[PDB]
């Protein structure tokens, strides 16, 4: 969440496109949260090195 | 890792004779099976566990088969005191206990 | 000798014939010397290489213990072994020799020295001791291993006399059962026979036996030669070659 | 850069996997050979008073006795616990010491603790640094040779506090039946035997079924009336003449010794020796050491050696290692061939490589962190992301001089000029993405801590190289091309 | 680089042994995250930013 | 064994028929780069045919 | 007598030998070998197989 946190922030004082500050906050926990969608089929298990 | 804990517990019986009597044969029984890379056993007063390591292409359901079959068969040398038929885990020591 | 449908995977025909043995069990004699045991085995697979081996000076039991003690063993540590058959067993034991005349002379039964000869040999728990100070394990020398205590035994008694094993019957080391042996071409053996593994590599395994095969002879005393005498990695290398060489 | 590549591979310390601090330890205590049941058990509540009494251990754990774990009668295993992390002050390494320290003072005692891991491969749980085994042919032999190995190999200064688990000084008390006396009486070994177990033997004979559960019937005798080995004479032996034969007219009682403990490997005796290497010497000269004094002492020749963990490991990493390297290199090199469709364009991209190899290295010795798998991990990722820029520079690189037909020089520099902002997001994206890493200090840290400084050290040195160098020998290469085709026309010319 | 990526990783997951199942996991869950988000990157952020 | 023996005819005959194309469109004399071209267009549909 | 019975039993530190019982027909060829065994009795005395 810290490391959204920085990205988001960084590129919004970088680039001074809130519409570039909207896509990252959403997308990266979009894409992490969705990523294990694919990983149902490969029936492997979260753990330490996961 | 294929490992096979078998434990066989019997009262009262020294060190030596647990040794001669209930190491030696299910040792020279589980010799002869395939797919055994190293044995190691760890036998005291009364106690006798059996250490078994298997190449790595063997399944643990035909080990378990293989193990079950030596048990069965070495079963006539065994001591006729014995309070309990010995038995099988399937436990490797990579696995930890839960709580 | 059971032949099944197309159908039936070998494991759960393992597991039948598994079941069907510990279920008949009961019904089975008591003196069954050893349970019966499953072989996986079907006449289309053939042996990967036979080994066998000879002596000159030294009697056959002690020969076929050393061998099956550590030759067999080692040489079917590494992988590639399915199933060592030591074919003409002459497995070494203890043998006693009954006369007829001597025995029957003082009128006394098999059964008396039955009797003796069991309750002589028995290795069972004896236990062990606790205290304040000092704890310790008891063992007494009931076992013994070779045939001079079997011999000096006391097995029946008349008129004050001891009448042991050794004075009125004849006891040597020998095999377990004289009906089982074996003759390479001339001179006598015990031949083993070597079974395959699926899925493995047959020339591999040929060659790592034969790396190993120095290193026992070596190991073993010097009036033992071993030899073998059949093999099928020599075919295979000839049918591979020729096949290369034609392409 | 090549050259302090090799140098620094070969330089760096290694390690195979980290330790961790989940908050057990798991400790083994030490008795004597003529220990009992009560003595253990009084002397496991004396070290549970004096353990217990640090402020870090919050409990204990400790079963005893004949079980499918425990070695011997003697033979304590202690699972020692800690609190968690927000409320003790220090970690496993001062804990431990303290720990240690502590149980030296009491008397007649030693514990020897070894912090436990979560990914354990070994089929033991080690006591010290290191652990190895001998192999023999008969436990009378080796039991006869023990005291050999232990009065001259302990003296060699890469070799200290040698031990081993076996112990062949354990009381045992021999009963010598009359073979000939017996057969007066009409007792058999039978008898005494029978006699013997069912005396002292805890034998279990009667069963006791009940509605649900099923309780046993045991057989013991009462030692506290005689104490000593006068127990034994007491009991009384069957006859045929119908009296009561005393164990003193038809047997004698000696003393001996035999071991506790029988452990076999192979199908021979064996012994496994544990000991601790001087962190002055690595472990080849400890393995140098003991091969010295194995062929000093004139052992037997049927005593062989066996050893197993990192040696093992190490060997199967290095086995492993050149064979990854050049199947990954040949699988890059095939890639980006197609990619680029050209000779030497993938051999400009992977030349970059190695570069980030060097950064991490010499990180890796600054930091002092062990070259764990992940640290091997951790520096293939650096010199994938480095890859990642460099074709990111490249790409635009190519596509320019396609379009423009511009010459290659001012073509790089207007590709570099484009391409600059995306060089410095990616490296800040990488920077705080290596961030949480250098400053981990909590539960698991000991498994990303040493990373994070490894992959800083990576990014830095690798763009301090990458901008500096890469437009340059980029050009150089384009230049070595035209060699090339100069080389294709003068073999299609005279050849 | 999407293709280009992998081919670090293309080798990796076909080492035997402990340390390559091991390893094996975390090879194949950082492919199928690096695909996932190349998958979200060419469909969501055209649109959003379209 | 047998197989990859009588196989062999077969992997060679893919390389005769493509080697056949490409020696059709050289010995009448046409561009090279637009003959090699021009002939596996016009025989790619009978090679996996 | 004639049966080669295994009865009892030899153990030993690692091996485990057997004890075997067998008559003699060396000294008396033929079937005449099977008249010569002895039977227990009641009365205590040895009865023939004849």
């Amino acid at each position: 969440m810290m490391a959204i946190a920085l990205v988001v922030m960084i590129i919004y004082l970088f680039l001074r496109n809130i519409p570039a500050t909207i896509i990252p906050g959403v997308a990266v926990p979009l894409s992490l949260i969705g990523t294990f969608a694919v990983m149902v089929f490969l029936d492997f298990s979260i753990n330490n090195l996961t | 890792y294929p490992t096979i804990q078998v434990v066989t517990l019997y009262p009262g019986a020294s060190p030596d004779v647990m040794t001669s009597a209930v190491t030696a044969p299910l040792e020279r029984q589980f010799g002869q099976m395939s797919g055994l890379k190293q044995m190691s056993s760890q036998s005291s007063g009364g106690a006798s566990v059996i250490t078994l390591q298997f190449q790595l292409t063997l399944p643990l359901d035909v080990a378990e088969q293989e193990v079950q079959a030596a048990i069965n068969a070495a079963t006539n040398l065994l001591p006729s005191d014995l309070p309990n038929p010995p038995v099988y885990s399937k436990v490797n020591p990579a696995d930890p206990p839960i709580m | 000798t059971l032949q099944f449908q197309l159908t039936l995977p070998l494991d759960v025909a393992e597991q039948e014939v598994q079941a069907a043995i510990n279920a008949a069990t009961n019904l089975l004699p008591s003196d069954l010397p050893n349970p019966p045991v499953y072989s996986k085995v079907n006449p289309a697979d053939p042996p990967i290489m036979t080994l066998a081996v000879t002596s000159t000076a030294m009697p056959m039991t002690q020969v076929e213990d050393m061998v099956e003690t550590r030759v067999a063993q080692k040489i079917s540590q590494i992988s590639g072994v399915g199933l060592v058959t030591l074919s003409g067993g002459q497995r070494p034991a203890v043998r006693v020799k009954l006369n007829a005349q001597a025995i029957a002379a003082l009128g006394l039964t098999s059964e008396t020295v039955r009797t003796a000869i069991t309750g002589a040999n028995v290795n069972s728990a004896k236990g062990s001791l606790d205290g304040p100070s000092r704890a310790v394990t008891l063992s007494a020398n009931d076992q013994m291993q070779s045939a001079e205590e079997y011999r000096q035994l006391i097995i029946a008694y008349q008129n004050g006399a001891p009448i042991r094993l050794g004075d009125v019957a004849t006891v040597e080391q020998g095999a377990e059962n004289s009906w089982l042996g074996a003759w390479a071409n001339k001179e006598q053996a015990i031949v083993m026979n070597v079974q395959r593994q699926p899925g493995a590599n047959i020339i591999s395994t040929a060659d790592s036996i034969r790396q190993m095969l120095p290193q026992l002879t070596e190991s073993l005393p010097k009036s033992v030669k071993v030899t073998v005498l059949s093999d099928r990695t020599t075919n295979i290398r000839a049918s591979v070659d020729d096949t290369q060489f034609e392409l | 850069t090549l050259l302090l590549s090799v140098l620094l591979w070969v330089f760096i310390p290694k390690g195979f996997f980290p330790v961790q601090d989940n908050g057990i330890i798991q400790g083994t205590l030490q008795a004597p050979q003529s220990s009992s049941f009560a003595n253990m058990a009084q002397r496991q509540r004396q070290v549970a008073d004096v353990i217990l009494q640090d402020p870090a251990v919050q409990s204990l754990t400790s079963f005893v006795g004949v079980d499918g774990t425990n070695p011997s009668l003697n033979s304590a295993r202690l699972q020692i616990n800690l609190k968690p992390l927000d409320e003790r002050d220090d970690r496993v390494q001062k804990v431990i010491a303290r720990l240690q320290t502590a149980v030296d003072k009491v008397p007649g005692v030693d514990l020897f603790l070894q912090p436990t891991q979560d990914l354990t491969i070994d089929t033991q749980v080690s006591r010290t640094q290191y652990q190895f085994t001998l192999q023999a042919t008969s436990l009378d032999a080796l039991s006869t040779w023990v005291p050999q190995l232990m009065e001259k190999l302990q003296q060699l200064p890469q070799l200290s506090d040698v031990s081993s688990d076996w112990q062949d000084k354990g009381l045992v008390a021999y009963v010598n039946v009359d073979r000939d006396s017996a057969s007066r009486l009409g007792i058999s070994m039978a008898d005494v035997d029978n006699a013997l177990y069912n005396a002292f033997g805890q034998r279990l004979i009667s069963t006791i079924y009940t509605q649900a559960n099923q309780y046993r019937v045991v057989l013991e005798h009462n030692t506290e009336n005689t104490p000593g080995l006068a127990a034994l004479d007491t009991i009384r032996l069957t006859s045929s003449d119908g009296g009561v034969v005393p164990l003193s007219s038809i047997a004698k009682i000696e003393q001996r010794f035999a071991p506790l403990s029988i452990n076999h490997l192979d199908q021979f005796p064996v012994t496994t020796i544990s000991f601790n290497v001087p962190d002055n010497y690595s472990l080849g000269d400890a393995v140098q050491a003991i091969m010295d004094t194995e062929k000093t002492l004139n052992l037997p020749v049927d005593i062989t050696t066996q050893f197993q963990g990192s040696t093992l490991a190490f060997q199967s990493a290095l086995g492993s290692t050149v064979w990854l390297i050049v199947a990954a290199v040949v699988a890059m090199y095939i890639v980006l061939g197609i990619l680029y469709e050209s000779f030497i364009h993938p051999i400009t991209i992977l030349s970059t490589l190695p570069t980030a190899g060097v950064g991490a290295l010499l990180a890796l010795l600054i930091a002092g962190s062990e070259l764990d798998v992940i640290a091997i991990i951790g520096i293939i990722l650096l010199i994938g992301i480095v890859k990642k820029n460099a074709i990111m520079m490249i790409d635009f690189a190519l596509a320019a001089e396609r379009e423009q037909g511009m010459s290659p020089r001012e073509a790089i520099y207007q590709a570099c000029l484009l391409r600059f902002r995306p060089i410095l997001m990616t490296t800040l994206a990488a920077l705080l993405g290596a961030l949480p890493l250098m400053l981990s200090t909590g539960v698991g840290a000991e498994l990303r801590r040493p990373l994070g400084i490894g992959m800083v050290g990576g990014l830095i040195v690798s763009q301090v190289l990458t901008l500096f160098t890469t437009p340059v020998i980029y050009l150089l290469f384009d230049r070595l091309a035209l060699w090339t085709k100069s080389r294709f026309a003068r073999h299609e010319e005279e050849a | 680089l999407t293709f280009s990526l992998i081919a670090v990783l293309i080798p990796l997951l076909f080492m035997g042994d402990i340390v390559g199942r091991l390893f094996r996991e975390f090879a194949i869950t950082l492919a199928v995250a690096i695909l996932i988000s190349a998958v979200v990157s060419l469909t969501l952020t055209p649109m959003m930013c379209a | 064994l047998m197989a990859l023996t009588i196989a062999t005819g077969f992997v060679v005959d893919d390389a005769i028929v493509v080697i056949e194309n490409i020696s059709r469109y050289i010995e009448k004399g046409e561009k090279p780069l637009a003959a090699a071209l021009k002939g596996a267009g016009e025989i790619g549909f009978t090679i996996i045919s």
